[PDB]
RNA sequence: GCGAAGAACCUUACCUGGUCUUGACAUCCACGGAAGUUUUCAGAGAUGAGAAUGUGCCUUCGGGAACCGUGAGACAGGUGCUGCAUGGCUGUCGUCAGCUCGUGUUGUGAAAUGUUGGGUUAAGUCCCGCAACGAGCGCAACCCUUAUCCUUUGUUGCCAGCGGUCCGGCCGGGAACUCAAAGGAGACUGCCAGUGAUAAACUGGAGGAAGGUGGGGAUGACGUCAAGUCAUCAUGGCCCUUACGACCAGGGCUACACACGUGCUACAAUGGCGCAUACAAAGAGAAGCGACCUCGCGAGAGCAAGCGGACCUCAUAAAGUGCGUCGUAGUCCGGAUUGGAGUCUGCAACUCGACUCCAUGAAGUCGGAAUCGCUAGUAAUCGUGGAUCAGAAUGCCACGGUG
RNA sequence: ACUAUGGUUUUUAUU
């Protein structure tokens, strides 16, 4: 592996193995995906609304 | 009330820039202080040339500029060669050698900004004012076009207020991103005011 | 060896002066391979874009540098001369490097 | 109002497998760093041999069945007025609320190693005595005094 | 902003041109943390000293269409109420608002 | 230990002393640059100084010399 | 904490005292001079007077023009007054679901009807139905963009496959998780169950990388607030035009005998410190960022490579992980104030600059009635970078780690 | 078991 933090990398690793471990027998093709762990998680940006501080926070607002 | 920019709101759609050329991080500021005075300097030159819309470029270390006009024998005038002395100053106030183009207007009275001196010409010559639109767009669509909007402000009453007429016909269209319109603003000057008029047409999407 | 700067700032505006440079050189006869698009360099800021104060109205802008060098790696001469008096797509800027 | 809303129930603890002693570290969490919190919770038995705890089925069980919380005080308002009216402490708060009476007993101390703050603070748990116990009974002794609402 | 404020810095950029222009790292001849104390360089500070009305301060980038000092972006030479005008009036390449 | 081992100076006030000597009753010896310096023998002189309004008279003396000007002369209002 | 994000001369709206106003900016006409470069002297200085340096361009060879420095006549110019006069330029109720018209009907008529009613939606959205039947604007749809696979082109990035093996992607070479790029598919309530006028429509399930206004961008129907701004412009009116013009030597805008917010950091020992120990990410930078090397405890000053973007510089990522040690003393913690000695840019470091090191080190017990804010990668916590920027903010716009 | 006190002026009618 390269790149990346070590719970980045085990996010990368964790679906890496499932692509090899549901060749290595078919009585683990269905349990894999009895699990959720056949697919890629479903996380992505979220990234913030223009201009809020940080991820959140209207600046100075707190208004009404 | 909220509005924008009709063209430049919709200029993220595959369209060039009118003033299209490079610079680098440094000289741009400079480059762009050019750009805009050539535009200003020759506009202003034509301004009895039936001159529609203007595009920069710049070839290696000279520039380039093409003008469109309702009359090109009248830019190129005199033997077709009275041209040097309107590239000469727009050489003085870019730093650099200038070149020369003219192209023709082919739909004179479907363009933005010379159906805008069409209805300022009509305004100017006295016609009904809540009326003088509909004299334009007969004109236009019978050119092309699938919709078109010009709308007039001032002279409508009666009462003397903020109203504006322009009459329905086709699509403006109000939206549409991909609209792919003509768009121009203009005042006339006359009936002793300003006189404030503004168009868009409409020939299909992209 | 010849390398060509093509740059501009639309990542259209270099493919359609990609398709003019290249097939020039490949009906030129010119022995090339596939040419690096290079990793995009950007310019961003975030400002207040009001007329007079209205603190809230603070938004985000951003332009896009676009580079290509085409790189010929062959030492023959004709091939490549029908490239250096070429003209490209209007707004992109050319030098040439080694 | 809206929601109904989904809720979580954290890792258990990568040692002993205790999701009770997560929830710990959690409340022992300070500045995000999380790892510190482990060096200082279940890190001897040593110093809890020092005082009163008597056998390691007892070094942290003294924070769990040695209580049970039942109400919060605070007032509520009934009709057109407010008054005083204990709430019923809600049952998965139950086990973890303690732990705040504790950690925090122990982190307000001025008496230097943290590590041994909070094994003398279950040292005084096992005992039944003062912080965290009558934190419980104080509330109790209100709600024995106050019934007309809920 | 009164328009002497550029009209003046234009005529100070020009004057630096023979006292700092290219001539800016010129102390690093004259500078030294102790020269054995001799003398031998005056002939740099005797120029160094001279001007008044040139120096390494005084100025302000302003707008190159509006004397007004704050508010500017350098390397357009315009202000933060002049670039959202001019990016949908298509009178500066490169830069466009939304799409994107 | 002052601002460089060379003084930033200017002789255009020393030069005025062997006149302002002999002034008689007339009103003192008026000046603007108060960054200036006080050379000892300009010692038992009445001076004029900018106060940011007006110009109020100070006389020269041994806590005076060797110092600025403007640092024996008041700068604000409100006294 | 908003603009006013950079107040020593400056910038800058103004005052003391000077000095000059076809003026900062443009031509017509007039005179001695090329444009320009230096030096001597008086004055607070601006500036003024001498003496040299050069003789460009055009040359019907006639003498002339840019231009310099000045003087006329046309003229300049205004943080001079003004967003109920107008353009421009930007906000908000409001991406809200609002808003109406023809025909037909009704009521003496203004005017109503549809648009109310039923089940619903992101929604005047959709289906059902009656004295209403149809249409349009806003909406829907359509657009830019994102998670995933297949396919292809590759560098001084990457090393899979296949060779060399200064044993190093360092090379031959290549496009393999990757990375940098592009192209094609993909999502429709369509498919299946439960619900409901098997109508509309909803919650889940199957597939799949994943839905059900997916998330993020982004348009503004009639009507609102006479919304905001002449201190950013155009332009009419009112005013000035030797002045409210604006350059010098001082300087103002960090006032102040006086009331109040809002934010930061400690009080320690899940702390402070040193050594050992691991991972960055995104930026910026050619009279630039400035490596290795040197002098000094140091600010910093020299010597002297690399780099224009993936073989460099700024720049050993820090909080953390490991180990020893101090231990309520109002403390090596933690901080105001202060003596001496130095480092730096600049007419200039009084009033009125930043930075470093010895010498001295006051408070501070985690805060009382009361009041303020945050709901998951949200709170909290530590580090990286840049713009403005001679030299000087803690403010500000971005990028990562721990959680 | 509930708060006296913030006056006053505005538009579409023409072809």
């Amino acid at each position: 592996v390269k790149g990346g933090g070590i719970s980045g990398q085990a996010g990368a690793i964790r679906h890496g193995i499932t692509r090899a471990l549901m060749e290595y027998d078919e009585s683990l093709r269905s349990e894999l995906r009895k699990a959720g762990f056949v697919t890629r998680d479903a996380r992505q940006v979220e990234r913030k609304k223009v201009g809020l501080r940080k991820a959140r926070r209207r600046p100075q607002f707190s208004k009404r | 009330g909220q509005k924008v920019h009709p063209n430049g709101i919709r200029l993220g759609i595959v369209k060039p820039w009118n003033s299209t050329w490079f610079a680098n991080t440094k000289e741009f500021a400079d480059n762009l202080d050019s750009d805009f005075k050539v535009r200003q300097y020759l506009t202003k030159e034509l301004a009895k040339a039936s001159v529609s819309r203007i595009v920069i470029e710049r070839p290696a270390k000279s520039i380039r500029v093409t003008i469109h006009t309702a009359r090109p024998g009248i830019v190129i005038g005199k033997k077709g060669e009275d041209v040097e002395k309107l590239r000469k100053v727009v050489a003085d106030i870019a730093g650099v050698p200038a070149q020369i183009n003219i192209a023709e207007v082919r739909k004179p009275e479907l363009d933005a900004k010379l159906v805008a001196d069409s209805i300022t010409s009509q305004l100017e010559r006295r016609v009904m004012f809540r009326r003088a639109m509909k004299r334009a767009v007969q004109n236009a669509m019978r050119l092309g076009a699938k919709g078109i909007k010009v709308e007039v402000s001032g002279r409508l009453g009666g009462a003397e207020i903020a109203r504006t007429e322009w009459y329905r016909e086709g699509r403006v269209p109000l939206h549409t991103l991909r609209a792919d319109i003509d768009y121009n603003t203009s005042e006339a000057h006359t009936t002793y005011g300003v006189i404030g008029v503004k168009v868009w047409i409409f020939k299909g999407e992209i | 060896r010849i390398r060509i700067r093509l740059k501009a700032f639309d990542h259209r505006l270099i493919d359609q002066a990609t398709a003019e440079i290249v097939e020039t050189a490949k009906r030129t006869g010119a022995q090339v391979r596939g040419p690096i698009p290079l990793p995009t360099r950007k310019e961003r800021f975030t400002v207040l874009i009001s007329p007079h104060v209205n603190k809230d109205a603070r938004d985000q802008y951003e332009i896009r540098t676009h580079l290509r060098l085409v790189d010929i790696v062959e030492p023959t001469e004709k091939t490549v001369d029908a490239l250096m008096r070429l003209d490209l797509a209007a707004g992109v800027d050319v030098q040439i490097s080694l | 109002r809206r929601r109904v809303i989904g809720q979580r129930k954290i890792l258990p603890d990568p040692k002993f497998g205790s999701e009770l002693l997560a929830k710990f570290v959690n409340i022992l969490m300070v500045d995000g760093k999380k790892s510190t919190a482990e060096s200082i919770v279940y890190s001897a038995l040593e110093t809890l041999a020092q005082r009163s705890g008597k056998s390691e089925l007892e070094a942290f069980e003294v924070a769990l069945e040695n209580v049970r919380p039942t109400v919060e005080v605070k007032s509520r308002r009934v009709g057109g007025s407010t008054y005083q009216v204990p709430v019923e402490v809600r049952p998965v708060r139950r086990n973890a609320l303690a732990m705040r009476w504790i950690v925090e007993a122990a982190r307000k101390r001025g008496d230097k190693s943290m590590a041994l703050r909070l094994a003398n603070e279950l040292s005084d748990a096992a005992e039944n005595k003062g912080t965290a116990v009558k934190k419980r009974e104080d509330v109790h002794r209100m709600a024995e005094a106050n019934k007309a609402f809920a | 902003a009164k328009q002497s404020m550029k009209a003046r810095e234009v005529k100070r950029v020009a004057l630096a041109d023979k006292y700092f222009a290219k001539r800016a790292e010129l102390k690093a001849i004259i500078s030294d943390v102790n020269a054995s104390d001799e003398d031998r360089w005056n002939a740099v500070l005797k120029l160094q000293t001279l001007p008044r009305d040139s120096s390494p301060s005084r100025q302000r980038n302003r707008c190159r269409q509006t004397g007004r000092p704050h508010g500017f972006l350098r390397k357009f030479g315009l202000s933060r109420i002049k670039v959202r005008e001019a990016a949908m009036r298509g009178e500066i390449p490169g830069l466009k608002k939304a799409s994107w | 230990r002052s601002l460089k081992k060379g003084p930033f100076i200017d002789l255009h006030l020393l030069k005025k002393v062997e006149k302002a000597v002999e002034s008689g009753d007339k009103k003192p010896l008026r000046t603007w640059s108060r960054r200036s310096t006080i050379f000892p023998n300009m010692i038992g002189l009445t001076i004029a100084v900018h106060n940011g309004r007006q110009h109020v008279p100070v006389f020269v003396t041994d806590e005076m010399v060797g110092h600025k000007l403007g640092e024996f002369a008041p700068t604000r209002t409100y006294r």
